[PDB]
């Protein structure tokens, strides 16, 4: 139809969308928001709401868990980044049910990456590889685990979920995860057991 | 491990039988005011939407009444009695809304069963229309499929109503394909320009790209004064865009201009002994031999026919057993552009060798030994292009073996050893016909013009019929080398009758020539002598038939000199 019809649509649905990332998805209608995305997928407008979807969701990151994380970077800086990491799980699962109704179709068509896979793409961008966020993570956990190897006992639990969540993030296996950790894990370990065996012999 | 024997079939009825009974349900649809109470479970488990509806946490999962739109009320209630019992029962109207109501709720087996039987229906009509209905729906198979039947009927036909509304991207990758089966140029651009008139000055854009598409071998004929008759007034930058598609965007030959008149051969001397017969093909023309793809790759006995527009169908045969010849009453359709048989409707009889005859657009099987232990031993079955179905007819007067039928003036012919029977499409009737006064027989028969040319028998008997005369007379004996036994074949070629003979003598090899006849000279000319450097034998079983097809698409059958 016209443009103001889909406008409004796709209007509609962002802020649908956006009060389901804000922790408000009680009283939201779902029936009303997959009979938008067929109305909208159908006109074949399907590349607007996938840029639209991706915008929306970037702002909603770099407003929210950038600030959040940067935020509390020293109280509790890896429970609030599990706790927001589980947060965009739990919208992406609706999020992801939705748009793969739409994935379906655009990505049998387009031959792109599916909405689940995008919202994992751009949190990798935006939170864990960001210009502060990923060296501040990078000390913190190899002192944490420089601490746990002294003697001392600490949270461990934390450190395998911090795993599992890099993990999933890796999307496609072992790639950004096992660079990310191991290789400054590595070399920690590498001077760590070095000089504990030079204090041995 | 699913024990399929006794939890399986219980669980499904007693679930069945909950639904009858409106028992144990906690969930109701409302459809324009139809009420459908039914179960969360089936709903989650035959669609993918239904469980993100009650799955994904919203506002409707604790919704005891849910009101869906746009949704049919039939369409849903077979959505869920199939749910409840696995069984689709689709008719053949209401396929369109049950495709989309399966994609709306995303169900993916009922959308791949409803997938096949659109992709298996797409007869004559609706191709363009269940074209467009998968470019809305995105479906590749069907997409596909719908495509090729396009390109090979509407370049025939390029006035459906329904062709007219189609969106640019569709009608683009129509027009811009190499697969039109066209023999001239010109058809496509008057059915551009008629796609363009209904709707113009709306579609302006469109008409300058499909403009384009159709290219200059078209372009420069008449539509620049077809335009300036219908272009908008105040309209100047459209003339220097439309002055630009004269030069450039690679001016091509098409591939619908290759329909050369050939002859399809089948049950031919297989090359490798590991095959026993294979069909092959020959130019007149172009003097090469062409190969072509077993349809069943290992049953033999067919029969063949072509139809006016040049189509080949395959039905009947024999094929081995393969214990450790039976025979099958399959149907087949030979593609002039993918080189393979996609089957269809099967037969109602296991006929040997059945002699297909198409007339009025509807392909009549006479004989070919149809159960043999047959009440009326002497009967026949006709076959529906359009509709795909079987349908009975009037039996034959008198039962006959190895006969041959042919069609003139839009009426059955069917030759036996003596008699002849001509059957009346309008009427399903049999009336008597004259009567040859040689009784041969194992022969087959050309119709030539208004002249039913019957050769051959057991030789080189000529007994032409004239229907406008009803009368049987000879003409002339074919000029053959003695202590021979020759293999006559009799079909048109390029509107002119013509013959095809073999002669093999003892301790001799096989000689094949064709030779041109003439009505009023009772000679047959030397036309051309098949070489057999490119042919080679082809057997005793082996037949022929008329019809025209694309080189490109077939492959040369290797052989050496």
């Amino acid at each position: 139809m016209d443009e103001k019809y889909v406008n409004s649509i796709w209007d509609l649905l962002k802020n649908a969308i956006q009060e389901i990332q804000r922790k408000n998805n009680s009283g939201l209608s779902f029936e009303e928001l997959y009979r938008n995305a067929y109305t909208m997928v159908l006109h074949k407008h399907g590349e607007k709401l996938y840029t639209g979807l991706r915008e929306v969701v970037t702002e909603h990151l770099i407003n929210k868990v950038r600030e959040d994380v940067l935020n509390s970077l020293n109280n509790n800086f890896l429970q609030t980044l599990n706790q927001a990491w589980n947060d965009h799980q739990t919208a992406m699962v609706m999020i992801r049910d939705i748009l793969m109704y739409m994935d379906r179709v655009y990505v049998q068509q387009n031959n792109v990456e599916n909405v689940y896979n995008l919202g994992l793409i751009i949190f990798r961008d935006q939170v864990v590889r960001y210009g502060c966020i990923r060296d501040h993570l990078r000390q913190t956990l190899l002192d944490m685990i420089a601490r746990e190897r002294k003697g001392e006992v600490v949270d461990r639990g934390a450190i395998r979920n911090a795993c599992q969540m890099l993990m999933i993030l890796g999307l496609e296996g072992r790639s950004v995860y096992e660079e990310d950790f191991e290789a400054p894990f590595l070399e920690m370990s590498a001077e760590f057991f070095q000089m504990e065996s030079q204090k041995f012999l | 491990r699913q024990i399929n024997t006794e939890y399986a079939v219980s669980l499904l009825e007693q679930l069945k039988l909950f639904y009858e009974q409106q028992l144990f349900t906690d969930i109701v649809l409302i459809v324009e005011g139809t009420e459908f109470p039914c179960h969360k479970m089936v709903l989650a488990t035959c669609s993918s939407y239904f469980r993100a509806m009650f799955m994904s946490g919203l506002s409707e999962s604790k919704q005891t009444h849910v009101h869906l739109r746009n949704v049919d009320a039939a369409t849903l209630q077979i959505i869920i009695t199939y749910a409840y019992t696995g069984n689709l029962a689709m008719n053949d109207s209401t396929v369109e809304q049950l495709y989309e109501t399966a994609c709306f709720l995303q169900v993916e087996d009922v959308l791949q069963r409803c997938r096949e039987y659109l992709i298996k229906k797409i007869n004559a009509e609706n191709c363009v229309r269940l074209l467009s209905f998968a470019d809305l729906f995105s479906c590749e198979e069907l997409k596909q499929s719908a495509k090729r039947m396009v390109e090979h009927k509407f370049t025939a036909v390029y006035h459906q109503d329904a062709f007219m509304q189609l969106s640019h991207d569709l009608l683009i990758d129509i027009l811009s394909s190499d697969n039109l089966n066209v023999e001239k140029e010109e058809t496509v651009r008057e059915a551009a320009m008629l796609w363009l008139e209904y709707n113009t000055e709306s579609r302006s854009q469109y008409l300058s790209s499909v403009l384009s598409q159709i290219r200059i071998d078209a372009l420069s004929e008449v539509t620049q004064r077809a335009w300036f008759q219908g272009l908008p007034p105040n309209d100047k930058s459209v003339v220097v865009q439309g002055l630009y598609k004269s030069m450039p965007k690679f001016f091509k030959p098409r591939l619908g201009m290759t329909k050369e008149e050939m002859m399809i051969f089948i049950e031919a001397s297989s090359e490798n002994p590991c095959s026993l017969y294979s069909s092959v093909c020959y130019s007149p023309q172009a003097e090469k031999v062409y190969k072509l793809c077993s349809p069943p790759a290992d049953l033999h006995k067919v029969g063949t026919v072509v139809t006016p527009d040049n189509d080949i169908y395959i039905a009947g045969g024999q094929v081995p057993l393969k214990n450790t010849f039976r025979t099958v009453n399959c149907f087949y359709w030979f593609d002039a552009q993918q080189n393979t048989w996609f089957p269809k409707t099967p037969m109602l009889f296991v006929r040997i060798k059945p002699s297909l005859v198409c007339c009025e657009g509807y392909i009549y099987a006479i004989g070919g030994d149809s159960v043999g232990g047959e009440l009326n031993r002497r009967t026949v079955e006709r076959y529906d292009t359009e509709k795909d179905e079987w349908t009975m007819v009037s039996p034959l007067p008198c039962a006959w073996q190895w006969s041959a039928a042919v069609v003139v003036h839009d009426c059955i012919y069917v030759m036996t050893l003596n008699l002849m029977y001509c059957y009346f499409p309008r009427s399903d009737s049999w009336v008597e016909m004259a009567m040859r006064q040689t009784s041969r027989s194992f022969a087959s028969a050309a119709a030539f013009g208004d002249k039913i040319f019957y050769i051959g028998g057991l030789s080189v008997t000529v007994e032409i019929y004239d229907v406008n005369k009803n009368e049987w007379k000879m003409a002339a004996n074919i000029p053959a080398k003695r202590y021979s036994d020759p293999c006559v074949r009799a079909v048109v070629i390029s509107n002119s009758l013509c013959v095809f003979m073999r002669e093999t003598h003892l301790n001799e090899r096989a000689k094949y020539v064709t030779y041109q006849y003439d009505l009023e000279l009772d000679r047959w000319s030397l036309r051309q002598h098949i070489s057999e450097r490119v042919l080679w034998d082809l057997g005793r079983d082996f037949r022929c038939t008329v019809g025209k097809l694309y080189p490109s698409c077939l492959e040369e059958s290797p052989w050496k000199p």
